[PDB]
């Protein structure tokens, strides 16, 4: 079983984005007006699941063979690839990274998604992979679309892929966006703009990665993901 | 002061997160192996339970796109990390509540009593997760049982909150669903009842 | 009695810290919704007690001897000096000037401190004294260790010491806290981040004295504190 | 323009404020003279009365750890600022709600009226200044009576208050506590019935 | 028995303090006139004790329980951590940290201390640890206070802690003093004034570590020490 | 060039050094293990010799408040690193002069030769840094023996100081102290008869 | 930190202070009242002494430019700060070394007793400032009295200097010059036998 060795740095809650961002409407109706309550790191949020034994398909990271009906989808070829530390630049291997996002054209794989561009029958949208020794994880998938979305009367998405990470423990999970370097739609963004901080935005921009493209083929981004820093106890109950 | 690098910002998990993390809720194909709501096999030891609950906004509306995740210890006291569909009981699993089921469930045992980090025993309970379209950074709160009362009044935890109003938002109240225990759980995000929700 | 004479400079309610600062967790619920109402002054607010007459102990100043059950306290030994003056830089004679503090270890003498750092049984942490015809206090202390909280998950206030300033007027008086220089905690802390403006958080940083120093026995802090101005009435009702 | 010197900055009286100024209430020893919740001595002349009160927060919880400072006019309609102890009245006061006492109290002796800068009478009133943990500067408000309905309607403090309703927040209601005439003045912080809080 | 293969990067004598330097009034008479003769590295100045048996008592780290008649040190609870590396960044394990200091009011345990500041009961102001395989170690104690001193008239120390480092050969050993970060005293103390570059003292100022602190327990300080680099002997003799 | 990183820089070893590195001297309790100055145990092989000294300042004044380390072979002329207090010889050892002992004592054996770098033997050495209120880098120096007068002569490291009269100041005087073989090692920091004190 | 105005830096007093500062040594004609070497009139309560003393650089060589000033307290232990000619003692005076005279003189009377800040008394001292070229800030100095060894060996003015053989040289030699009693005190700015002086 799991035991409670490890504590984790607190989290930087004016680094995040804040529970109450009212351009973001939704966010409005769907955020605490009470004070969160501090509660001291127990063995309740110190472990956490471990996903090793998990049983991956052969193309569960690879979004251009996983769906598959009779073809290959259409839309820019790429590898999404990166790291991930923690706090204090140490790899999180083994660790669970899924993934989802639209088609080349900002539609979604989803029942209620109507905007008009059409699906794309050979493209499902959903990954996983499991991080290796080194906390490195990869992707093949092509790059999403921007799309529009009810919030103000013209707000468009930019290209984004999302990103769930399991970490070592429920207090190191987290789930984010990526978003691609130089896209003129990400300082406009009220989701994006939800993050105070602009340092804070530039660490959800992927960079193109020409030295990992595969060329006549496809091109690469990088990712990084820093999880919450882990340390052993010290000195507790005295 | 000593800064470590930062840690990356989180991100709302969108509207259609059961895509990515709840294949069948998105009635979408699923693979050979999903992380879902059944956390114990039929013959798992302890008292096996139905857990049930809406999630409301602000308005007193109910929500319909919201993803959970738990964590719990077995009926020992025990949480079970190496998560495999194999065992008879996993500590974590997964849950939504949709358009079609308003309400989510889960089924698994009641948890057993662990310590704190000053050995002090904590209340049975159960850690959950919330993530949602408009909530930025995820809600973390703690399911805690109404039969178990003597030992909820002596959690360490349920002893930080100040205003003994408040520790009942984080009790789920016993019923019966088919001859079957099942304790109901909601959560109002905000406003009137506002579940209590932890930092850590 | 009391006479209605003077009228004094409205606040600036963008300088001070505003009512709801959601870091600081129980302004969330401690706060007002409704604006504040604004009235002229009167003899009701331009006027306020004198405490010329009270009558002080020999040591309700002199914090290392107030409280003394058989010894001194242990801690650095500090003398906190200043002048109260008002915004015209007028000082402020014969007023009152209370102040209360945590011990070295920052445990403070009141029974809800829970707190592990033990009590010093030659330590009470209050006093009080009047300023002198040209508004000059002066106490002697030791400086205040800093104290973990309840806020955020691992909060720590900086060392400091309260202060409550009566000045003549009720529309004078003011409860603060002086901080000390140099102490990093100061920036971290939300209880001083509720004072939105840096200029205005430099004015509770009290300054390392040299000057008023005991060789071969305690260091000594200034810090001058500066109540609204006061004018005397003109052209009123014609 | 002209910009004086700024106001030294308002930090919030924080939990323990009892310890320098509410001394007994923290339980710590008192120095021989104390400011505190008697205003008027058995033999000063005018209406003898009990004030009383609770603190609300927008939850609709007892504030326990606040701390009040009262200044009144005397029977006569003057202010008496030279406090002194040995005096029959002082027109200044402290009082405080504690763990233990929920509720302040203070004995003194019913205001007769006093002018505005105007000339204009104003209805019998006690001035107030509230200060606690989470008030990041202290909140002003008058305490008036319900008892003296002609004066209050006349009042031109309470007439700058556009809606009715909310002057009604600051009325103090008459009942008996031992069977001495009182008057009742709860505050409500914030939320349904907020008590109206100047700034002057 | 030891070997000689190592060398030891020459000092840098103007990085450390000189000698002679007059404002700290002690090293007037007790710094030689003559000039230092240097002398080429041998098995005599390469090689050093070694620690790692010697019988450390289980509370030899930790001030706050090492002394201890009946209770708590007074004062500010503090870790001090950190890393001994060499000038190349490789870590320096078990290697021997010894430190003392003065009391929370600069008190120091001592027959010749006539200072005014009481002794603590709970408090001894010793510690020593040998170092990590990764080179870390760790102490427990109170912050100290500044003393003053006979040097000029109103000189103070500035809380210091005095560190002692042993290293792998005499050619390493280094006795120091930490400060802490934001301490006004610093730049007036002659004995830091020794240190004539304004880089060489940063170098000993430990930094606030909120990220190592016990939440509702102690703080940390984080002090990171540099030894002479070492490399393998290469070409000598032919 | 190639700049590493600096070296942290030296400070004064201070008044009060007793207290982190000679307990007993500070007058205060040891604890079960100390580095001390007692090198050999009377059945360690070679020649049981005492050494003391007095240590001077620029004023002729003695230094009562230093602090020496020592590092020597074994009379085999090996260095024994692994220091453990319950060998018969360690190569390491520590002592102080103080207000009380003004005169620092070191009980060990006559260490045998060593080889510099480039083969050549050095005379028998014990190698010496001193600490004290007033020094901010420690000093080295080394202590040779009078009666070894022919090792001295040929030793490369003697031969580096260029003048004779200060090779003078490195050697020991053979003496007895209770009737037992001793050197005495007088220091003088500063002034007339200085010693050598060398950078490696 | 708080910084004041800085105090005007020092300068030498130069080779010629006594045209400035001591007419009739320079030579040159005086005015009516000029501060000299004459503290006590022939009258003046007291055992009434001569002083005299020459002043040594640091090579061995006299110093004849020199210019000094005293401050005492008078036979009863008190000093006289109003300045006056016609008084019988005044506390201040000057003196100087000349090309001519290499050697100073004062006429006082032996000080009494004074006490110290915390009440311990003093041995009965004199307060010498030095002035001269080649000094770039005046040096503070104590003439103390080799006939006061019992209090002198309890002055913890004289006790602040560590070493006890230079607290010998704030000591003034007793001798007799025409029948009359006078101390010898000898300053030594520099080198072998260097004068103790003060900051403060
Ligand atoms: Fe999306
Ligand atoms: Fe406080
Ligand atoms: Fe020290
Ligand atoms: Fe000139």
């Amino acid at each position: 079983p799991a035991q409670d060795n490890s504590r984790f740095v607190i989290r930087d809650r004016n680094w995040h984005p804040k529970a109450l961002t009212p351009d973001y409407k939704t966010s409005i109706a769907r955020s605490p007006r009470q004070a969160l309550v501090s509660i001291p790191q127990s063995i309740s949020e110190t472990t956490g699941p471990n996903f090793s034994h998990l049983g991956f398909g052969a193309h569960d990271h690879d979004l251009l063979l996983n769906f598959n009906n009779g073809g290959l989808p259409i839309g820019e070829r790429i590898i999404v690839a990166g790291r991930v530390v923690d706090q204090y630049g140490k790899p999180v291997p083994n660790t669970l990274v899924e993934m989802w996002q639209a088609n080349a054209g900002g539609r979604e794989r989803h029942k209620n998604d109507r905007y008009l561009a059409p699906l794309d029958p050979n493209f499902g949208g959903v990954g996983r992979c499991l991080t290796d020794s080194d906390g490195y994880y990869s992707f093949r998938t092509i790059k999403p679309g921007p799309y529009p979305w009810r919030n103000g009367p013209n707000d468009w998405r930019p290209a984004h892929i999302h990103f769930g990470i399991s970490g070592p423990s429920i207090a190191t999970k987290l789930i984010t966006q990526l978003y691609f370097e130089g896209d003129p739609l990400i300082p406009m963004c009220p989701i994006v703009k939800s993050i105070a901080n602009p340092e804070a935005v530039q660490q959800l921009i992927a960079k193109l990665d020409m030295n990992n493209a595969n060329p006549m083929d496809c091109l690469a981004y990088r990712f990084d993901i820093v999880l919450r820093g882990q340390r052993k106890t010290h000195f507790e109950n005295c | 002061p000593i800064e470590l690098l930062p840690e990356t910002p989180s991100q709302t998990a969108g509207p259609y997160v059961h895509i990515g993390l709840a294949l069948e809720a998105a009635g979408n194909p699923t693979r050979d192996q999903e992380i879902w709501n059944r956390l114990a096999k039929p013959d798992a030891p302890g008292e096996h339970i139905l857990l049930l609950g809406q999630v409301y906004d602000g308005n007193g509306h109910l929500v319909r796109d919201s993803f959970l995740e738990v964590w719990q210890a077995d009926a020992n006291g025990e949480y079970q990390d190496a998560y495999n569909l194999e065992n008879a009981f996993n500590s974590f699993g997964r849950t939504a509540t949709t358009f079609d089921a308003g309400e989510w469930t889960l089924h698994t045992v009641k948890p057993g009593v662990v310590n704190n980090a000053a050995g002090v025993p904590m209340a049975p309970h159960i850690n959950i997760s919330l993530f949602a379209r408009g909530i930025n950074i995820h809600l973390h709160t703690r399911l805690y049982f109404d039969d178990e009362a003597q030992a909820n009044a002596k959690c360490p935890v349920l002893n930080l909150i100040e205003q003994p109003q408040r520790r009942e938002t984080l009790i789920a109240k016993r019923c019966e669903v088919d001859g079957k225990t099942a304790y109901r759980f909601d959560i109002r995000i905000q406003g009137e009842g506002e579940t209590v929700f932890f930092d850590f």
